[PDB]
């Protein structure tokens, strides 16, 4: 089985940086995509960027180009995803899903 | 399908190189390319592309060249080859394309 | 007058006055396409001419220079053919990605098996990129070789702590790894004079492909192929392809590189790093 | 930058019938299309892939079709579990436009 | 008269009357020392001179016969070298042990590699058996090569159960396996006649050592490594070691071996068995 485990909740002020963890589990790391997902609350969804552990690469989007920066580590199977300049409007709920097809098969 | 096999089927022992030739029959302003690749002997479908080129492979490409042929060498232990049939007459495959 | 000196290698002469018995002491003085290797072969229609680096073609060692007295194995058939590698999805924010050799082979066919068991290398390399694209796509990408490419570091971005990169990014192996910030190419020198090297401009529009034949180039006949890097392989989108909605969005970079003149020594056990 | 529309944001239908949702996008994406269906407070989960195969676990009540830019999702029956926010997902082109969403109540 | 014949490929020529166009439909007729191979040496100053298989020294596969269009690989100095391999204890009532070419090898050096990639296999082998003994020790060991060497099975000891040996038995490795029956060498034939084939006696008051020469004997030019095993090899305790009490009673047999004129064809993905 494939799972992907995140962190929990953050609290900070705006102005500070925050880091969030996905672990995948069950599956190999650098093979595929992990792509990530922002949800507005809450009738908003859009697609963020995504990044091959193989290589380190990363593709954003037009917006969150400057905003969000994508890591990942092949030792422990876990990408990161960090954000600076936070503000009140970037408050949301996080997705991290992987690519196969070009969908998203699991989250 | 093709005559060759069909007149082959009338003798036991083959011999000699053969040749398979692909036609694209698409699009002249799709382009492209593919590998074709030819396994000897005692490999099985390969998984990746990866196992498949330690083999004879080609690369060929869609846009200005409308065929490709591969030329499937000799390789066998025996001068000539019984037909392959299932199970104990595996000895004599060829190979997979 | 003896020779020990450090210019009387070469073909060309200077006339130097000297009071002394040795020469290094002295002055200075006046001032004077189908291409078919081993048991794989490639057709390509679309290429440019091939690029021979520094216009040298790849051979085996001459005894005048070789220094070992050990008589090495020439696999003709199970070492040198085209090895094709996985492809690089591009993107219009793609940076480029880069490749060391001959650390990329180690792991795969004849070639990387017997790499293992030899102490000493020496051989050519074949490196040939791919990339395929319609009328109606616009990009430019920038194929080229740098001898002894070493890899930086931001320090940080202070520039007051000491580090060095992992050998992840220094040994990518055979999947190969990506730029951080290609205008200075992580050695901190500008991407603009990167074609005083032998490089190939790989344009969607004529030349879909593109080949350059790197001979080997070191200080020593032979080398350990595990530790020593010759050199890199850089496909850098310098111009970021462009194209409307509706067209497909997925554009391959494949790369396949073959070696050529291959000489192994010094047979032992085996050594994976 | 292909902007691909969802209308409208509510509709309600009863159980026991059809429901017919329709996702639509501005140029031709190739037949390729992916249903999504997320309850409150959980992640999305995979329906159809490509407007028309289905997925390994789903049932065989959801049914996709369609042609040219025109897809709909048909759903029948309508039971209690199957009652949830659905999407729409371009992955011809990057980057990958979500669909508004459709909430679903009983009437 | 066309010439179809089965004789007509030999040097010998016969008389025959045939009143058909097929030769084959005729009649019968009037009938008418220090050994360096590749970085390993040998010396041995004990041993008995070598004896030749079959008065045959091995050699690359001529053109003549060669039925296969690839080019092989002829990896001299990383294929052809002394092999040396686990030893035998001896004891008193030790039955023999019995080995299979090339199955040993497989796992071993480059050799072992180039085999699993290659699916075509044509080399002479090198076989050399050492046993060391004092001048208070009185033995005699029998050293032979059997072509096509068959396992039989004792049927339960019945006769009307069919059963065959595993691949444990018929694939010994690297490791080698035993005898049970001596006598009928598992093959139901005596072990009188064994000297038939190549062989050479290894008596403790003389030869502490023997080395024989078999080149490939096959009825096809290559053949697929991994099945087929080529003869076996046979190291016998004929006459069983006496010594009093107080002597060293821990005797070794150690079997090194070669191979000669290696090539290989076929170049192919992993297989191991």
């Amino acid at each position: 089985q494939v799972q992907l485990q995140q962190s929990g909740p953050e609290l900070v002020k705006p102005g500070a940086s925050v880091k969030i963890s996905c672990k995948a589990s069950g599956y190999a790391f650098s093979t595929s995509w992990m792509n990530w997902v922002i949800q507005r609350p809450g009738q908003g969804l859009e697609w963020i960027g995504r990044i091959y552990p193989g290589d380190g690469d990363t593709n954003y989007n037009g917006k969150f180009k400057g905003k969000a920066t994508l890591t990942a580590d092949k030792s422990s199977s876990t990408a990161y995803m960090q954000l600076s300049s936070l503000t009140s409007v970037d408050s949301a709920v996080y997705f991290c899903a992987r690519r196969d097809y070009g969908y998203f098969d699991y989250w | 399908s093709t005559i060759l096999g069909q007149l082959c089927r009338y003798y036991t022992q083959w011999s000699g190189s053969l040749e398979v030739t692909f036609m694209f029959a698409g699009s002249f302003m799709a382009t492209g390319k593919m590998l074709i690749a030819y396994t000897p002997p005692g490999g099985s479908v390969p998984a990746d592309r990866i196992t498949a080129m330690l083999g004879t492979h080609v690369i060929w490409d869609f846009g200005l060249q409308s065929s490709v042929t591969l030329v499937v060498p000799w390789i066998s232990n025996t001068h000539y080859r019984a037909h392959a049939r299932a199970g104990y007459f595996d000895y004599y495959t060829t190979g997979i394309i | 007058e003896n020779s020990n000196s450090a210019s009387e290698g070469s073909t060309i002469n200077y006339t130097t006055i000297n009071y002394y018995k040795d020469a290094y002491a002295a002055s200075a003085g006046r001032q004077d396409a189908q291409l078919t290797i081993g048991n794989s072969t490639i057709t390509t229609q679309e290429a440019a001419n091939i690029v021979i680096a520094y216009g040298e073609w790849p051979e085996y060692c001459p005894d005048t220079d070789a220094t070992a007295v050990d008589k090495p194995t020439r696999p003709d058939v199970s070492v040198n053919r085209f090895f094709t590698l996985d492809t690089k999805s591009w993107a219009k924010d793609s940076k480029g990605w880069y490749w060391k050799f001959p650390d990329v082979l180690t792991e795969v066919g004849v070639f990387g098996q017997n790499a293992q068991f030899h102490y000493l290398y020496r051989s050519g390399f074949c490196v040939h990129v791919q990339c395929n694209a319609s009328k109606f796509h616009q990009g430019a990408l920038l194929v080229a070789v740098l001898p002894e490419y070493v890899l930086g570091t931001i320090a940080g971005g202070t520039g007051n702590e000491n580090s060095h990169p992992p050998y992840a990014t220094t040994q990518p192996g055979q999947v190969g790894a990506v730029l951080t910030h290609p205008y200075v190419l992580d050695a901190g020198i500008p991407l603009s004079q990167l074609t005083v090297c032998p490089h190939q401009w790989i344009n969607l529009r004529t030349n879909n492909c593109a080949t350059i034949i790197v001979p080997y180039m070191n200080t020593v006949p032979f080398d350990s192929a595990l530790n020593h890097c010759n050199f890199g392989l850089l496909v850098i989108p310098v111009v970021p392809l462009d194209f409307n909605a509706g067209a497909t969005s997925e554009i391959p970079i494949t790369v396949t590189i073959a070696p050529m003149c291959a000489e192994f020594a010094g047979l032992r056990q085996a050594v994976k790093q | 930058d292909i902007q691909m529309t969802q209308s409208s944001s509510y509709l309600s239908v009863s159980l026991g019938g059809r429901v017919t949702i329709t996702c639509k996008a501005s140029d031709h994406i190739n037949n390729w299309l992916a249903w999504y269906q997320q309850k409150p407070g959980n992640a999305p989960r995979l329906l159809i892939s490509g407007a028309t195969s289905l997925e390994t676990g789903v049932p065989s009540r959801f049914s996709g079709s369609g042609s040219g830019k025109d897809y709909t999702l048909s759903i029948t029956s309508l039971q209690t579990e199957d009652v949830a926010t659905y999407y729409c997902q371009q992955y011809w082109n990057s980057p990958y436009t979500f669909g508004g969403g459709t909430k679903l109540e009983i009437k």
